[PDB]
RNA sequence: ACCAAACCGAUGCAAACUCCGAAUACCCAGAAGUGCCGAGCAUGGGAGACACACGGCGGGUGCUAACGUCCGUCGUGAAAAGGGAAACAACCCAGACCGCCAGCUAAGGUCCCAAAGUUGUGGUUAAGUGGUAAACGAUGUGGGAAGGCUUAGACAGCUA
RNA sequence: CCUAAAGAGUAACGGAGGAGUACGAAGGUGCGCUCAGACCGGUCGGAAAUCGGUCGCAGAGUAUAAAGGCAAAAGCGCGC
RNA sequence: CAACGGAUAAAAGGUACUCCGGGGAUAACAGGCUGAUACCGCCCAAGAGUUCAUAUCGACGGCGGUGUUUGGCACCUCGA
RNA sequence: GCUUGACGAUCAUAGAGCGUUGGAACCACCUGAUCCCUUCCCGAACUCAGAAGUGAAACGACGCAUCGCCGAUGGUAGUGUGGGGUCUCCCCAUGUGAGAGUAGGUCAUCGUCAAGC
């Protein structure tokens, strides 16, 4: 499931880190956060690359296992090769039972076939954004935020305030007094 | 507290900074071995010309 | 072409660095404007030149509001 | 042909093209993209040529973004002219491309149709390319 | 119903943009040792030279063309022989006081021309690739991580 | 000013601009004061004149190009 | 005295009638390096071909080869 | 030990905003323009003589992270020296190592003198 294995990294630097990717086939990583000193760990590339095609990979909670001591983490940021695209570095944020945390949550758009602006007016659908910054307690962190586009007419805009959210979830950008277009309907290009 | 240093590569065409590092330890022609103290000032002239010397410890 | 012009270089910059001993009348920095301001023991020429007025050692401190960079002379 | 409406200076030095593209290498607007895997420079007539070939194939809906803008002037000295006597006039405009830069984006089409159209465009460009989907990060 | 400053967010570029910002290099001071017995400075006798070349690195110009041209900084030639790169000033190794029918090595090499392993261990290539060259194309071949069907009969063939 | 490679210097029939002046106060000193701009209200002027208020902090200004400076303002006014 | 370290207070042209001293330190011919240009191949396929992209052509774009035209450079030859 | 006033150190982890509060003393607004003095007009500002009112404005203190400002660990880019490749560009050994971003932090900390408890 959401299981990752790690070993304690000891050699730090550019030359040491370039050697892991070339010979050992491992990936440097960091486990910071919580109330502890940060820990530098390493993990195998073919295992992190297999957890990353799960759709709810970043918005779920991982069970990291460093050596024989396991704990609760979350994919906080990720580094990829600009050209090839594989992952080079990754950092994990520790999860505390009573502490607010932030995450990136993808949006599950639904029932676009029977939208009023598409079935009747013959318009298109454009997803302006595909994830939203959220902030919530770990116990109620959603896998996806569901946006419903059934009763949408041609030219009608959908903003952050339009979509619903589960309990105890803030949209961060909305809290900053900045709601922005999520999706819209418009006439065909040609 | 002392280290052997042997010059094993030619001084021809080396940077003038590296030539004066070898001359600063007392090495003059190839396959010459000298007795120098293991002091931080001397230890830093060896590292600047690592590729030219053979250090026997 | 209508471009081939330039002017002689003026040799500007710092002449004495931090820690150097100074004498009275010694020129410290040559400037256009004031990148550096005259601190304790230093004077300002009419073309914005910093010169020593006492004997000592260059300091090169930045302090005060406005984030100014000061050149001062201290005890040796 | 894309080119700036006005420029501060008419000419530029040749410069050098170095480094990977850590900025401009993410699928930001669209949902499928054509990334560059080799470095070079597009001459603003290939950017224009490769855009006919991409919108013509979809020919039904879809939104297309162009993430490359040619903003660097280049000069050519005329024929039968000696060396020196100034710098040549501006002929065309190019864009510096580094490995990893995303060139074209598209959405509102099937994944299979995106692959066809981006192969039409890539044949008009003088550098290696790739097909990239979109990720959360 | 077109255009639309202004603002909010997302997203690129700059030798003559900068909220930032190195490694080196440069200036100064205190210290051990080395210096061919001196290196530094000053004052005098005598000069030659002020037509440079290529290679590496950082740039302008040219077409990021030229054994092109113009700068900065190193190395060699000039003024440097010897061994290697077949032959080959400027590349690699190394700096010739003289003699020896003595030994050890550098770069480069060890089937024959032609001195020295037809040495040992595990793979790859079938193209004389090695021993010249791109976009692009192809059931050539070795290794790896995974997938979709499958004795409820999978994929090719054949009878409705 | 850039080339010019974060000390100085550094070439091309390389890329861009200026000068061959002005001022008896546009100098000295003492004292005093902050600009451009936006919005609102106001007789004709109306996007733009003079006036009142709020915001703003230098996006103004410097005899003259560009760069570097400018709150003890180096910007503005008055007396001697 | 701007030709701005200013030859004098005071100064323009022709030579195919020409002449001397030199230079491949520097051009015209041919050789060499390069290949912008030139010529010859190939990749993509909007299209023309009654329908049908490739019988025959092929836009907008891209990749090469040969030294083969117009050039670039000035390495050899000005005691031919 | 506490409050108020004056002068400094340091220049945002110290600022901006948004709320609460202080008049016994201090400070401020305040009363008037005969005198000193002032306005390119005007007691608005400067100045003088004060003691009827109010802490409304201003100032000070106290709270909050909303903006701002600080900001790690790790990774990445660049880079001196030596050596390589398919040499417009990169790679290896070794030393060095940002900018942006992430977790987070901040509603300052001191010194001298004079008044009142
Ligand atoms: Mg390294
Ligand atoms: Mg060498
Ligand atoms: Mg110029
Ligand atoms: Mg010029
Ligand atoms: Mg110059
Ligand atoms: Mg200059
Ligand atoms: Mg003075
Ligand atoms: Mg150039
Ligand atoms: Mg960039
Ligand atoms: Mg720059
Ligand atoms: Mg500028
Ligand atoms: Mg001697
Ligand atoms: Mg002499
Ligand atoms: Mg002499
Ligand atoms: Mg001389
Ligand atoms: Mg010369
Ligand atoms: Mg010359
Ligand atoms: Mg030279
Ligand atoms: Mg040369
Ligand atoms: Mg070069
Ligand atoms: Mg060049
Ligand atoms: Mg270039
Ligand atoms: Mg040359
Ligand atoms: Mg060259
Ligand atoms: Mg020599
Ligand atoms: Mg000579
Ligand atoms: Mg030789
Ligand atoms: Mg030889
Ligand atoms: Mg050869
Ligand atoms: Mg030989
Ligand atoms: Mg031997
Ligand atoms: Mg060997
Ligand atoms: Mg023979
Ligand atoms: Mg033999
Ligand atoms: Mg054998
Ligand atoms: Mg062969
Ligand atoms: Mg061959
Ligand atoms: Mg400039
Ligand atoms: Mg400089
Ligand atoms: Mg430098
Ligand atoms: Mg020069
Ligand atoms: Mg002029
Ligand atoms: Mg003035
Ligand atoms: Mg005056
Ligand atoms: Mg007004
Ligand atoms: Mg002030
Ligand atoms: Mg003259
Ligand atoms: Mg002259
Ligand atoms: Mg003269
Ligand atoms: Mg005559
Ligand atoms: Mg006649
Ligand atoms: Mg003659
Ligand atoms: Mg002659
Ligand atoms: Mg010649
Ligand atoms: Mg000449
Ligand atoms: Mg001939
Ligand atoms: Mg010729
Ligand atoms: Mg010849
Ligand atoms: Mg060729
Ligand atoms: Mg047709
Ligand atoms: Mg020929
Ligand atoms: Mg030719
Ligand atoms: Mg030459
Ligand atoms: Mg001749
Ligand atoms: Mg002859
Ligand atoms: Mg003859
Ligand atoms: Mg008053
Ligand atoms: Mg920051
Ligand atoms: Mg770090
Ligand atoms: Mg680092
Ligand atoms: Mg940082």
């Amino acid at each position: 499931d959401f299981i990752l294995n790690a070993q304690v990294r000891s050699d730090l630097g550019k030359g040491a880190s370039r050697r892991l990717r070339r010979n050992a086939g491992l990936v440097p990583a960091v486990v910071y956060g919580g109330d502890k000193e940060p820990q530098s760990v390493t993990l195998e590339l073919r295992e992190i690359a297999k957890l990353l095609e799960n759709e709810a990979a970043f918005s779920h909670v991982i069970a990291l296992n460093v050596g024989g001591a396991k704990e609760t983490v979350l994919i906080k940021a990720l580094q990829r090769h600009p050209a090839k695209g594989f992952v080079m570095h990754a950092d994990f944020l520790r999860v505390v039972a009573d502490h607010k945390l932030t995450a990136h949550v993808p949006l599950h758009f639904i029932n676009e076939e029977v939208a009023v602006g598409v079935k009747q007016a013959g318009g298109e659908i454009s997803h302006t954004i595909s994830e939203v910054e959220v902030s919530c307690l770990p116990k109620d962190l959603p896998e996806f935020i569901e946006v419903d586009m059934a009763k949408v007419e041609l030219g009608q805009i959908v903003h952050l305030s339009d979509l619903k959210a589960p309990k105890g979830v803030e949209l961060v950008q909305l809290a900053h007094g900045n709601d922005l277009a999520v999706a819209n309907i418009h006439a065909s290009r040609v | 507290a002392t280290v052997k240093v042997t010059l094993v590569k030619s001084l021809n065409g080396r940077l003038a900074n590296h030539k004066a590092c070898v001359k600063g330890l007392g090495l003059r022609r190839i396959n010459h071995t000298v007795e120098v103290q293991d002091t931080p000032e001397n230890r830093g002239m060896i590292n600047k010309a690592y590729y030219l010397l053979r250090v026997e410890g | 072409t209508r471009n081939g012009r330039d002017s002689e270089s003026k040799r500007l910059g710092v002449k004495l660095f931090g820690g150097q001993a100074v004498k009275a009348g010694n020129i410290l920095v040559r400037q256009r404007g004031t990148k550096f301001h005259a601190g304790y023991g230093v004077g300002l020429g009419k073309d914005h030149t910093l010169f020593a007025k006492v004997d000592g050692v260059v300091k090169f401190e930045t302090k005060g509001a406005f984030g100014r960079k000061y050149v001062s002379i201290v005890a040796a | 042909m894309l080119q700036p409406k006005r420029t501060k200076f008419r000419k530029q030095m040749t410069g050098h093209n170095r480094g990977l593209a850590h900025r401009g290498s993410k699928v930001s607007f669209g949902e499928y993209a054509l990334k560059a895997t080799s470095r070079g420079r597009l001459t603003a007539r290939q950017i224009e040529s490769a855009r006919r070939a991409l919108t013509r194939h979809v020919k039904r809906g879809g939104k297309i973004w162009i993430r490359v803008f040619p903003d660097k002037p280049v000069t050519k000295k005329p024929l039968e002219v000696r060396m020196g006597k100034g710098k040549g006039g501006v002929e065309y405009w190019v864009a510096q491309i580094q490995p990893g830069k995303v060139l074209y984006e598209i959405e509102g089409v099937s994944e299979e149709l995106a692959r066809e159209a981006f192969a039409l465009a890539a044949a008009k460009l003088p550098l290696a390319t790739s097909f990239v989907k979109r990720t959360v990060m």
